[PDB]
RNA sequence: UAAGGAACUCGGCAAAAUGACCCCGUAACUUCGGGAGAAGGGGUGCUCUUUAGGGUUAACGCCCAGAAGAGCCGCAGUGAAUAGGCCCAAGCGACUGUUUAUCAAAAACACAGGUCUCUGCUAAACCGUAAGGUGAUGUAUAGGGGCUGACGCCUGCCCGGU
RNA sequence: CUGCAUUAGCUAGUUGGUAAGGUAACGGCUUACCAAGGCAACGAUGCAUAGCCGACCUGAGAGGGUGAUCGGCCACACUGGAACUGAGACACGGUCCAGACUCCUACGGGAGGCAGCAGUAGGGAAUCUUCCGCAAUGGGCGAAAGCCUGACGGAGCAACGCCGCGUGAGUGAUGAAGGUCUUCGGAUCGUAAAACUCUGUUAUUAGGGAAGAACAUAUGUGUAAGUAACUGUGCACAUCUUGACGGUACCUAAUCAGAAAGCCACGGCUAACUACGUGCCAGCAGCCGCGGUAAUACGUAGGUGGCAAGCGUUAUCCGGAAUUAUUGGGCGUAAAGCGCGCGUAGGCGGUUUUUUAAGUCUGAUGUGAAAGCCCACGGCUCAACCGUGGAGGGUCAUUGGAAACUGGAAAACUUGAGUGCAGAAGAGGAAAGUGGAAUUCCAUGUGUAGCGGUGAAAUGCGCAGAGAUAUGGAGGAACACCAGUGGCGAAGGCGACUUUCUGGUCUGUAACUGACGCUGAUGUGCGAAAGCGUGGGGAUCAAACAGGAUUAGAUACCCUGGUAGUCCACGCCGUAAACGAUGAGUGCUAAGUGUUAGGGGGCCCCUUAGUGCUGCAGCUAACGCAUUAAGCACUCCGCCUGGGGAGUACGACCGCAAGGUUGAAACUCAAAGGAAUUGACGGGGACCCGCACAAGCGGUGGAGCAUGUGGUUUAAUUCGAAGCAACGCGA
RNA sequence: GUCGAAGGUGGGACAAAUGAUUGGGGUGAAGUCGUAACAAGGUAGCCGUAUCGGAAGGUGCGGCUGGAUCACCUCCUU
RNA sequence: AAGGAGGUAAAAAUGG
């Protein structure tokens, strides 16, 4: 059965991006919503909507494409997994694409990006890479 | 025979000790021969090898490598036909064997006229003769 | 495999075999046993000396000796160079390196060591055949 | 019965040795029952002290029966008598049985098992001249005869001759 | 902080308690008593191997390999046991006992332990002097001088390693001789050489000549505690004296280019090519390979390349090897998905709220010796080397903080998972019963000479009446049409009909429970056919087998028979190309068109679950897969790591047996493999054409003769041509 | 007197070496016999199982397509 | 009209 909702969400985003879809609806959760908000703030997606219905709610992402129809999201990679969880220190925080990408992290100070983790000098569980 | 290496080492050491005692291997007979100044010398050396070097050895008269020869001359023929199965083979030769002058050694002559035996096979015939003579015919 | 599978059964590397097993063994006579020790060469006594025919497509009468080594292991060792002065009971030094033509010949007899003589008339690459500098 | 210990002899024939009870311990192989008392070891008398019990009785008493400790004596304590020698292998017969009363006990017979064959009942087979019987007060999962001989794995070719 | 399960059970002072004894000390450390505890799949026990570390080698790293020299810790001192003395030993150059071995002896009896430094013998491919001195540092004793110190400081030997410097430098065309090649002009060795000039690092000779040396002691004073006061004691300042190395390092002066270059390689990888000799020989070779007369691959020579007091070879380790893949690989066809269920441990797990701080993150403190590696600086003329600082190295510990995620605790939700309610189809399974067609056999009527079979035949059956035909009977086995990329089942599998018992699945609904789920090692069951046991049954077909045929032979294919078996019951076996060669669960990602079983809204549309075909994105070595993924992802399991050897051997477990499961190695090769391409080929195919058939005229084959050929004969019958495409052919 | 090394006796366990003889395996040169597989390989091949035969292999039962193929019907795709 | 899936006939000497 389902074992990694975050991986499912990332794969939904990847598949929609490949097929060049405009919107993407998935079941919601707080971690997923925070991930989507980070993506929007960083500019990888266009908009995020939350539908506060029954059954845990729905997230409705809107993907972003640049000029020439180029895809803003090149790739998403799950880093920490149920089968093996990954943590890093503040001084060991990895840079995605030499800084051109973001590493979504989960920290005592909320789920943030690797840039914010380095700035605040904190580590945590490296949820994902996005570039 | 398990003490042959010990025997060789003892022979080496004994030759270093005693210039007049010699040990050598004879190719033809494959025997190791010990040479000395006399029966007493060799007996003392044999006992010393047996006891000091703990290699019990037995000694005897050296073997004499005999030879064979033909006393009578004769013209002979050798034919070999093996066409019956699979690859077929054919060979034929007529050779006159003559008692050579003693000490002159083997002598092969090629009195072939008309190319009855192709010149390619003549060296092979000579080599076959050499091998068959290396192998004894009487003893 | 899953990470759990690797934790349960870790990965296992292939084991490497020596090309010259006979050189990896010494012998203790007092305890009458073998011992694991890597030697670059071993002394031996030529049990036999003669010629072998190479496997196809090569053709020759390649000179070799059957040698019993100081550790009591019997091997076939090639005799390199042109002409040699080796017979049965000769004491020779044996190093690694097989002869590809010769199936069961997995070692070489060093030239210019112990009984084995240097190659007569050799002038180029002499150190490989134990020949002194002519000068 | 000194020393020896199978050197005897066709052959250890005879003899010697083992032998009871308790405790420890016990191999190959096996049809899983066994082999097994395998083997190989230890203990064993008497006195006293302390002390768990069982049967029968109101109880006393009577009977059975252990454990621990400390002592004593001898060359020796199942102090006599009675009471397995053991082991490793091979042939044969599976086995318990049976046999030449009176020179043969066995590898011979028998055997449970196998197979072939006869027999539809007034059966076939058997005894008898017959009557009359056995078979059987049975009925083919039965009855007679031949051969084989537990069990395991198997049982090839020839129907010309008789 | 190590390998093995082809090691699964281990433990009886064993685990705990009580009492005592014992020890520097706590303690089953030991004994007495009571209890039955203790360890172990988080790997006990057993077996094998091993001194551990700082560090060292390698690698970009992650890792892999190693544990010399130097430092720390441990253990041992011919082997085993014991205690004595002592602060300390159960003691390398102590004791006692036992043991092995060895030695001396006057035969009465005695002695010894180099894994201390040298050295001997032996083993080995292989590792040094039976050297000098306590002058320096350190140690024991002494008040001290001092004695002892094979620690140590030195010297001797070894290219064993690293580092440094040599073997000369400038000019030198007149391209000198001579070697090698040549196109016979020349090219090359070559500014190389010769010659002139220069230098002395090195070397020889002769002189000077350190540091390492602080001291201790002794002799002079000064000062400080104490003294009633000295001698003394501590401290401070001066003086005599102390070197194995060693007359060594180093410096100076003179003489000479004179004494001082070798090794490997030159086919590709890989820098460097020509001539002779050889001729699959001799020989080379790390792989691919080279060598049979034109060898850049064998040997020599010239030249060239790489290195250089070293250069090559062998051995071993890491790398390249992403070739065990955490970083960083795979399993449709290349090696790889268990034949399939059911299910234990474990791994993993849906949404929200509160709480905890085990993981997770962050700060402080202590420690991670020294040496080493790295960075910097300083000293040897440089460098190696030496010295001094810095930096690094913990999965380390104590302590203070954060709460997002994982973990724990509490409380809710219905989306997953089940249940209820209403419906659907089904060769799902088990047991009894009924039925038609057909085959074989038996009996009888009619009937005559064949039947059967094959490419063609024969065996065989039949004149005793076969085969054919009609009727009846006996018995076994399978269910024609329906029938379908159709249905059902986890897989194997399930097809006449009827009855009974029974499993699963799908559709809609939204009462109901509230995460109860997924996977699944070990385990436990099912599992085509053949096969095994017992008892039945026996038509057909048919291993074995017999005969006939074919054939060179034919232990076959073909024909005639024919036993096991094929069927049933109950047990056993447990394997198949048990296949979709594709593990299970879950979600997500264009479309078109069928079909099975349903549902909803108007023949149409929508929809659920299957079953097919076609086809995007994406994937793939390609073939191909593609909402029934081989795409994109997460969880769990099984499996792979070149081909043989080999699914073999050994061990173990299972089986009546046959065999099954688990499962190596030595050795051997440089391939083995996959997909696709072009050819060629096929006792593969389709089509098209041709005096190839067909239509037709005339011939040859028959006769005589001409001629050529084969055969035979001869002294010779010359040689050549042999299917078409030899034969009135060379002629 | 307790403990106690070595020793002795006994039946077992495990490991190594060695052994008349024996079994398959690998390699090797033009050896001998046949021709199983690759084309429909001249009987499609292969898988499991049973049995037979000098040998490859043949034969039986079930399975697979990783099988060529002339005529027929039955469907599906463009 | 051309391709994919199932069933199913008839034929057959031997060696290249
Ligand atoms: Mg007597
Ligand atoms: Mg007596
Ligand atoms: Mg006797
Ligand atoms: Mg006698
Ligand atoms: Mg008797
Ligand atoms: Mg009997
Ligand atoms: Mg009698
Ligand atoms: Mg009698
Ligand atoms: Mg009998
Ligand atoms: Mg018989
Ligand atoms: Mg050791
Ligand atoms: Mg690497
Ligand atoms: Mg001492
Ligand atoms: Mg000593
Ligand atoms: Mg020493
Ligand atoms: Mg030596
Ligand atoms: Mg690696
Ligand atoms: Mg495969
Ligand atoms: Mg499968
Ligand atoms: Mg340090
Ligand atoms: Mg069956
Ligand atoms: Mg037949
Ligand atoms: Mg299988
Ligand atoms: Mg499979
Ligand atoms: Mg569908
Ligand atoms: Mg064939
Ligand atoms: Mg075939
Ligand atoms: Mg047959």
């Amino acid at each position: 059965t389902m074992t990694d909702p975050i991986a499912d969400m990332l794969t939904r985003v990847r598949n929609a991006n490949m097929v060049r879809h405009e919107k993407l609806e998935l079941p919601a959760s707080n971690i997923k919503k925070e991930i989507a908000e980070i993506l929007k703030s960083e500019g990888f997606i266009k908009n995020v909507e939350y539908v506060e219905d029954d059954k845990q709610g729905v997230l409705r992402l809107f993907l972003k494409y640049g000029q020439n129809d180029e895809r803003v999201i090149t790739g998403l990679k799950r880093i920490s997994k149920p089968g093996l969880r990954v943590y890093a220190k503040a001084s060991e925080m990895p840079k995605v694409l030499n800084g051109l990408g973001i590493a979504l992290v989960s920290t005592s100070e909320g789920v943030i990006t690797d840039k914010e983790a380095r700035k605040r000098n904190v580590g945590g569980e490296i949820i994902a890479y996005v570039w | 025979k398990a003490d042959q290496d010990k025997m060789t080492q003892a022979l080496v050491k004994l030759q270093e000790e005693d210039p007049t005692f010699h040990a050598h291997t004879d190719e033809e007979t494959g025997q190791v021969i010990i040479g000395g100044m006399g029966e007493l010398h060799l007996d003392i050396l044999v006992d010393r090898m047996k006891k000091e070097f703990n290699v019990e050895c037995n000694v005897g008269a050296p073997m004499v490598s005999y030879r064979e020869t033909f006393k009578s001359s004769a013209q002979v023929q050798g034919k070999f036909s093996r066409q019956s199965g699979g690859r077929g083979q054919y060979g034929d030769v007529h050779i006159e064997f003559t008692p050579n002058e003693t000490g002159a050694g083997f002598e092969f002559e090629n009195a072939i006229v008309g190319g009855v035996v192709p010149r390619e096979y003549i060296p092979s015939v000579e080599a076959g003769l050499k091998d068959a003579m290396e192998n004894g015919v009487l003893a | 495999p899953t990470i759990n599978q690797l934790v349960r059964k870790p990965r296992q590397s292939k084991i490497k075999k020596s090309d010259s097993p006979a050189l990896n063994k010494g012998f203790n006579s007092k305890k009458k046993k073998f011992t694991d020790l890597n030697s670059p060469q071993k002394r031996g006594v030529c049990t036999r000396v003669g010629t072998m025919t190479p496997k196809k497509p090569n053709s020759a009468l390649r000179k070799y000796a059957r040698v019993r080594l100081s550790n009591n292991i019997e091997i076939n060792a090639y005799i390199p160079g042109i002409g040699h002065n080796l017979q049965e009971h000769s004491v020779v030094l044996v190093r690694g390196g097989r002869v590809k033509d010769l199936p069961g010949v997995r070692y070489h007899i060093v030239r210019g060591a112990l009984d084995t003589s240097g190659v007569d008339g050799r002038r180029q690459g002499r150190s490989l055949y134990g020949t002194k500098k002519p000068k």
